[PDB]
């Protein structure tokens, strides 16, 4: 014979309480790892561009000092 | 009446009872899967959204709802139990 | 936009320690080494045999021989620049 839903009432704040601060970790942890893999991904990524772009230009360079050489 | 509710809540967690059940509770819904399919649906939520727009925030409000329902049942009938208990022994 | 920032610093941080002069000499070696310039000069040989001296210019020349010139240059030396720019940027923050 339960008189109050008083312990009904404490068990469902009690509940949801534990609940949702646990979906707000949860939340934040794997959104920090997403992004701090999506960083690596970027870092890489970044490094191959600027890997191409050096090679372009020292390239271009280089195709002239060529062409000089063979003349005569 | 709230002060009841105020009294009850403030003797749970001095006696510590409320660290216990909290620690029990989340360790319940780790073991059962529940967490998984919490970062299973923030997986989505991301790849559906991107990651230059998808926030925190976001992401709760999007993840909350089916988390609140999916929480078992049982656990809840076990938590109510442990209360009823705690209230016999401290009052 | 903040991949472009990122390729500004990572290329800033290449000039400020000197290490893109490095990575010039390195291309440079790696070029020599798989027989780049000597086939590049083959290919001037010919497009100026074809031209003439007279009728060929530089600005022509560029033209003709920097596709072939691009070409040339294996995957292996390119992979080999990208590692050493991303253990450069691992050892300087």
């Amino acid at each position: 014979l339960v008189l109050s839903e008083l312990s009904q009432g404490l068990a469902v704040e009690l509940m949801e309480r534990v609940m949702m601060e646990f979906v707000r970790e949860t939340c934040s942890q794997e959104l920090k790892n997403a992004v701090e893999t999506d960083q690596r991904v970027r870092v890489a990524r970044c490094c191959e561009d600027v890997c191409a772009h050096l090679v372009d230009l020292f390239l271009v360079e280089e195709i002239f000092q060529t062409a000089k050489e063979t003349l005569q | 009446d709230a002060q009841m509710r105020a009294a009850i809540n403030q003797k749970l967690i001095e006696t510590g009872e409320r660290e216990r059940l909290k620690e029990l509770l989340r360790a319940k819904l780790i073991e059962c899967g529940w967490k998984d399919q919490l970062k299973a649906h923030c997986k989505e939520v991301i790849k559906e959204k991107g990651l230059e727009h998808v926030t925190v925030d976001d992401l709760v409000a999007e993840i909350t709802p089916k988390g609140r329902a999916l929480v078992p049942d049982s656990v809840k009938k076990e938590l109510l139990q442990r209360i009823r208990t705690f209230l016999a022994q401290h009052a």
